[PDB]
């Protein structure tokens, strides 16, 4: 009873309440299963793990990540994180909750309905509505018009709008964020020397990947500077006091995003790929869409990409147009925030389906109701 | 060629054996094992009286043991010294390995992919200090099995007692950002297989002993096919269990471990330190190869080396393969399963091609200076060594 | 595990044949110059031989060692006369003899250690060992002695002169009954 | 939980064997594994086989009085190349329970002990005993380290909550070490060291060689343990410590006195260096295997090495001890100080890389430290068989069922596995 707010996506966890103006707790969303032998077994640990606690204890386990379309999904024991990620960190089931959701476009179109049939069917929440996670970013920073261009950790969009319209063929999906990073990351590196690593340190490579590295903002001449020298060591400390000698690196995959082909890849550069669906964006507000644009998601505090976007924007602007590029504090947040706002409004309550929507369409009311 | 016989050379760098020759032997026309000592301690007794040597190199290392420090500095049959290689080196020169002088002449080698070069580089820097050829070439690792017979597609696939290979390859170019090797073969399969023997009482010094593996795992090992049947029948027979003489005498008693030590290949996790193995990885690196490759590769995936004249578990992998797919990716279709043509990928001459599969290349190539790197694109200090 | 383990291969090492030449206190007459009164590589093998004896094997890394061979078994060759010299006078009698008494050598089979030692290639290789290990004997036979014992004013030493048959190895340079 | 009274542990050892009664705090008994009876051989006279009629001809004696019988042989069903008396096993713990103990194993429960290296027939020719003889109404073998888990646990202060850290172990025909990390272990980096005690002791019989006398030549054993344990250390230069023994007095040069048992009457005998002299084997096993030497700090390493850098950190903050042989007197001190520098030194090879760079992230450091390392492994043992957790998934006797009578022949693994 009432309705409750959080982040879900690939990436981490960021659960909180209406009425907050930030997530109570931000954890991954981490959990598995001791594929190696707990023998003793309730030896001060558990028989299965999750986020943190999982994270706490890693090596015994294996450990799960959900998504790829036609390569990766596992729809049920996503409950084995929620329920206690429920009524353990809620600290409620949502069986009790009229409740906010959110999906991206594109799914399978049964994923709408494991979804919901799991949400009734299995967890009986009484009443909820699903969304687009980008509005409550909107909520939040109130703009008409602009791209947004955007990675999680776990997908990609562009997200063309124009005065409402939200541009519904030109709107985007794409698999890859930042979760892909840190597997090419890790191949090279045995190279400066440490010849020690697999999955259990490539999560040291999703790591300073993200605390200490940036985009570079010239790649081209970092790299002839590279080719002959070594002043840029903001270098890293292995498990108990090993300094690998670092800080070079704190920015040399980045240019694989304008360069996919150097991953051989079939597609475009990121500002390529964003100005090919410019095409498939609206003719006209071309001209408007460069004085448009303000910062929101999970990613949108990362150093030196910034400048270097609207640099390439610039470097591919037409005249009579301004390229505005601005990074508001907190940016990270405020999709969760956004949701705390929404939380405000009887109306979207209102567009809640109901158990008896999907009992009274019978199952069929979802790809006919929710947002 | 277009010169002498002689003066050019061909070399596997191989991690059980080296095997060596003039470019065009008719075999690599030496062959050792890649073994090096210099004298320690063994005996405890008042035997010998030897006086004849000192150190040794490969097959004259043979009987020795403990008589000699011997070692392998090693990380994945990847050399951590640079000197008793040289020594190496400067036995091969001999009738030992070769009869040869390199300064007036040219030589084919190889390259890890991810080899950490800055030490290829200061040791061909020494080879320009010393053998210092007119000409030389080298090349990664894997791609010298496809000269024989001139081939373009598949995955590369390797293995033996220190490591193993998975290069995933269409119109001859290596699919790198997607890439695949196994950092192992029978070196710490033997370290877990004698853990066995130990429990068995066979608690032998390691030290003097792991290498006897060697002799059976060379000379007599094999894989059956039928392997689950082969698991049932093994326990409820028992009388299926094996022995051997020990060459000093001892019949000692060997169970199925002779060819179920590979299921730590395939199950890792046999070895606690976890994997579903390569015939997983495998699946992995099918489902990642695209539609016409895929479909090829039910016939079209290649193989190397003496650790690949191996019976028995080809048969079990195509036996395998029909599973995961109809189970995962065909749901249970299942009308196919040979419809998808299937035949057999490895021949006879992977046994020689250790080199000969480098040997074909000089073949057409020994009058190139389009293909020689060289001691000079060394002294300029070049940025590497190659045209 | 290592010995107290020989700081005595030294640069200084030339070598006579396969072993080595060096100014090393020996108190009596071969082709070794001289050096202070000192718990020398003799006692990297007596002093430590409470260490050394009860090895089955060992880490040696060169000529020096190859050399020790003597220079620590030779030790348990004197306990195979001084259990006699259950008084010292005795021994003070051998005090003579241990110099006089020069041991089997390269070049000759039947002796083994042509698996450690050089031959007599050229004869020079015998003659100037031959001089070189009197100095040795007698200076093992005095530091010894002169150590461990006066007449019957001090007393053998069982709780150690017990390890004449109990070596390094349990090997020998000569000597088996006593 | 119960058949009609509840499980019991015995602690099955290879030389004394170990138990205590339900209630109880400690091992009421610990206790020669021992038994005697007449092998002279003279095979003679009014002759008969093939008929097992009532008898008039067996003469034999069970456990530590059976030491005295004269010509009975006092053989020892402990586990030393003898294994094949496993069929005496039966009816001398038939003895033991029924009449020493004086108790009923079908109405009991019951825990007990087996070493690593076990081979299964031995035991499962003895489970269609254990449940048609013996007919307990449940039971289970357990590795012998299971017992010392519950002491671990027995300690139980704040940070005791965890299944990570490192067990050494050390005893008479065995010593132990096992990379467990919240159970799990990996085979060739577990370590079942067949380096132990009785090896040192004969050892000791020769160093009688160097001092002493007048001794039955097998009281003369018995005298050198009952010298050694109370008085026996380490240095730290031999060279230095005979002269202690040689001048200090008695401090160093104690006397002991006993007896000649070849009559019963008095000897008085040295002591001096041979307490410094007998230890030094845990820093070189060597002395009972100079085939395989290797000292306690190069054997841990040769683990540590295996067990990956990650636990480490925990290996710093979590090391253990096991056995009345790891409740010694500062050649634990000694070695630690040492193995610590050796560490240390094997650490600071990373110098090469960052250069100077020279400092450690705070780890954390401690280990086990009591007398109590000896009484307590009956308690806990006897309290874990009591769990009520134990009593179904120990193997009740339709488990046994379900696990030799309707198994080896009819799926022993179903095959090995499959």
């Amino acid at each position: 009873t009432t309705a409750l707010v959080c982040d879900n996506g690939s990436g981490l966890v960021k659960a909180g309440f209406a009425g907050d103006d930030a997530p109570r707790a931000v954890f991954p969303s981490i959990v598995g299963r001791p594929r190696h032998q707990g023998v003793m077994v309730g030896m001060g640990q558990k028989d299965s793990y999750v986020g943190d606690e999982a994270q706490s204890k890693r090596g015994i386990l294996t450990l799960k990540y959900p998504i790829e379309h036609g390569i990766i999904t596992n729809w049920d024991d996503m409950e084995k994180i929620w329920h206690h990620t429920f009524y353990n960190e809620l600290r409620v089931a949502p069986e009790e909750h009229p409740t906010l959701l959110t999906e991206a476009p594109l799914n399978p179109k049964a994923n709408r309905e494991k979804m919901t049939q799991i949400m009734f069917e299995t967890f009986n929440v009484p009443a909820m509505y699903v969304a687009i996670q980008a509005v409550l970013s909107l909520y939040a920073s109130g703009r008409t018009t602009g791209i947004v261009l955007d990675s999680g950790d776990g997908v990609t969009h562009n997200v063309p709008i124009y005065e409402g319209y939200a541009l519904p063929h030109a709107i985007m999906r794409l698999d890859l964020a930042g979760r892909d990073l840190t597997d090419y990351l890790m191949k090279i590196l045995t190279e400066r020397g440490y010849s020690f690593v697999t999955t259990a340190e490539r999560e040291i490579v999703r790591d300073i990947k993200e605390k200490l590295c940036y985009v570079a903002l010239d790649f081209e001449n970092e790299m002839a500077t590279a080719a002959s020298s070594s002043s840029l060591e903001k270098s890293y400390e292995l498990p108990d006091g090993q300094v690998i000698t670092i800080g070079n690196e704190r920015f040399r995959c980045p240019e694989t995003l304008f360069q996919p082909s150097f991953i051989g890849m079939e597609s475009a550069g990121i500002h390529e790929t964003t100005y090919n669906s410019i095409m498939k964006c609206d003719i006209d507000i071309r001209k408007d869409l460069y004085a448009n644009n303000v910062m929101s998601g999970g990613t949108t505090m990362y150093p030196g990409i910034a400048d270097r976007m609207q640099k390439e924007i610039t470097a591919l602007a037409p005249s009579t147009m301004k390229i505005k590029i601005i990074a508001p504090p907190e940016r990270k947040y405020s999709v969760w925030i956004g949701g705390s706002i929404l939380a405000s409004l009887s109306t979207f309550q209102q567009m809640w389906i109901t158990k008896q929507e999907y009992d009274e369409a019978g199952p069929s009311i979802v790809h006919r109701k929710c947002f | 060629m277009d010169s002498q016989g002689r003066k050019v050379v061909v070399c596997d760098n191989g991690t059980g054996f080296v095997k060596c020759g003039y470019a065009g032997s008719n075999f690599p026309e030496h062959i050792f094992p890649a073994l090096v000592g210099r004298p320690i301690i063994r005996s405890t007794t008042k035997v010998g009286n030897i006086e004849i040597k000192d150190l040794m190199v490969g097959d004259e290392a043979s009987e020795l043991r403990s008589m000699l420090e011997v070692n392998y500095p090693m990380e994945n049959g990847i050399v951590r010294n640079w000197d008793d290689m040289k020594h190496l080196w400067d036995y091969t020169f001999g009738p030992e390995k070769l009869n040869i002088d390199t300064r007036n002449c040219k030589i084919l080698l190889t390259e890890p992919p991810m080899n950490p070069t800055k030490n290829r580089e200061k040791i061909v820097e020494v080879m320009f200090e010393t053998y210092q050829f007119s000409g030389v070439y080298v090349a990664i690792q894997a791609v010298l099995t496809l000269y024989a017979q001139g081939l373009l597609t598949g995955v590369v696939v390797d293995s033996g007692d220190g490591v193993t290979h998975i290069c995933p390859v269409y119109e001859g170019f290596s699919l790198p950002h997607l890439t695949r090797r196994l950092d192992i073969a029978g070196r710490d399969i033997t370290r877990y297989l004698i853990k066995l023997l130990l429990l068995r009482g066979y608690a032998f010094n390691h030290s003097a002993d792991f290498e006897t593996v060697r002799m059976i795992k060379e000379k007599l090992c094999y894989v059956g096919y039928n392997i689950e049947q082969e698991q049932k029948l093994a326990l409820e027979t028992t009388v299926l269990v094996e022995s051997y003489t020990l060459p000093d005498g001892r019949i000692i008693k060997v169970g199925g471990e002779r060819f179920e030590a590979p299921e730590a290949l395939f199950q890792p996790h046999l070895i606690n330190v976890e994997g579903v193995g390569v015939a997983e990885l495998l699946f992995n690196t099918i489902q990642a190869a695209d539609i016409d490759t895929r479909s090829e590769f039910y016939k079209h995936i290649v193989l190397s080396g003496g650790s690949t004249m191996y019976p028995g578990l080809p048969s079990r992998l195509e036996r395998e393969l029909k599973q995961l797919y109809l189970e995962r990716v065909l749901k249970g279709d299942v009308e196919k399963l040979s419809k998808f043509k299937i035949r057999i990928e490895d021949p006879p001459r992977r046994k020689h091609m250790v080199f000969l599969g480098g040997a074909v290349l000089a073949d057409i190539m020994k009058d190139k200076d389009n293909f020689w790197m060289t001691r000079q694109e060394y002294q300029e200090k070049g940025v590497r060594v190659l045209e | 595990m290592p010995a107290y383990h020989s700081s005595l291969m030294d640069p200084d090492t030339k070598l006579i044949g396969n072993m080595a030449l060096l100014p090393i206190r020996s108190q009596f007459k071969g082709p070794a110059p001289r050096e202070t009164k000192d718990t020398d590589i003799v006692d990297e093998a007596i002093y430590y031989f409470k260490a050394n004896v009860f090895f089955k094997n060992y880490e040696i890394k060169n000529e020096a060692d190859r050399t020790l061979i003597y220079i620590t078994l030779y030790i348990s060759e004197c306990l195979k006369k001084l259990q006699k010299c259950n008084s010292k006078s005795q021994g003070e009698k051998e005090m003579y003899t241990l110099g006089i008494t020069n041991f089997p050598i390269p070049g000759e089979p039947g002796f083994p250690l042509n698996a450690i030692y050089a031959k007599p290639a050229n004869k020079q290789e015998d003659e100037v060992m031959r001089a070189y290990l009197q100095q040795l004997r007698q200076e093992t036979g005095l530091r010894l002695c002169e150590k461990v014992f006066d007449p019957q004013n001090d007393k053998p030493s069982k709780w150690w002169t017990c390890f004449v048959k109990r070596q390094f190895m349990n090997k020998s340079l000569s000597g088996p009954g006593q | 939980m119960a058949g009609r009274l509840p499980a019991c542990v015995v602690d099955c050892g290879t030389g004394y064997t170990k138990l205590g009664y339900a209630g109880n705090t400690e091992p009421q008994f610990i206790i020669p594994s021992c038994i005697a009876i007449k092998e002279s051989a003279k095979v003679g006279d009014q002759a008969q086989r093939r008929v097992m009629k009532g008898v008039d001809d067996l003469d034999f004696f069970i456990g530590d009085e059976a030491i005295e019988k004269p010509t009975y042989a006092t053989k020892w069903p402990i586990r030393h190349g003898i294994v094949e008396d496993w069929d005496l096993m039966e009816r001398f713990m038939e003895q033991v329970i029924f009449k020493y103990l004086r108790a009923e194993p079908e109405d009991h429960y019951f825990l007990l002990t087996e070493p690593p290296l076990n081979t299964p027939e031995n035991r499962e020719y003895t489970a269609e005993i254990m449940f048609e003889s013996f007919n307990v109404p449940g039971l289970y073998i357990a590795v012998q380290a299971v017992l010392a888990l519950a002491a671990s646990w027995t300690s139980r202060q704040v940070g005791e909550r965890t299944l990570t850290g490192t067990v050494i172990d050390s005893g008479d025909g065995v010593t132990h070490v096992i990379p467990v990390a919240e159970g799990y272990v990996i085979g060739s980096c577990i370590k079942h060291i067949p380096i132990a005690g009785r090896d040192i002791t004969y050892f000791i019989q020769q160093l009688l060689r160097d001092r002493e006398v007048g001794i039955p030549p097998e009281q003369s054993l018995e005298t050198a343990k009952a010298v050694k344990e109370r008085y026996s250390y380490v240095c730290p230069d031999l060279v230095k410590e005979f002269n202690k023994y040689d001048t200090d007095g008695s401090k160093w040069i104690k006397q002991y006195t006993g007896i000649n048992a070849i009559s019963k009457k008095e000897f008085s005998i040295d002591v001096g260096y041979e307490r410094f002299l007998g230890p030094e084997i845990f820093f070189h096993p060597e002395f009972a295997n100079p085939d395989f030497t290797q000292p306690i700090s190069e054997v841990v390493d040769e683990v540590i090495q295996n067990c990956p850098i990650d636990v480490r950190r925990p290996l710093y903050k979590n090391i253990v001890l096991s056995g009345g042989s790891t409740m010694f007197r500062d050649f634990g001190r000694r070695l630690q100080r040492d193995l610590k520098r050796t560490v240390d030194a094997r650490l600071k090879l990373s110098e090469e890389l960052s250069g100077g760079r020279l400092k450690p992230k705070p780890i954390d450091v401690q280990v086990i430290t009591h007398h109590m390392q000896r009484y307590a492994v009956w308690f806990g043992g006897s309290m874990l068989a009591s769990t009520p957790e134990f009593y179904q998934v120990c193997h009740t006797k339709k488990d046994y069922e379900e696990i030799g009578p309707s198994i080896c022949r009819h799926n022993p693994v179903f095959g090995v596995m499959s």
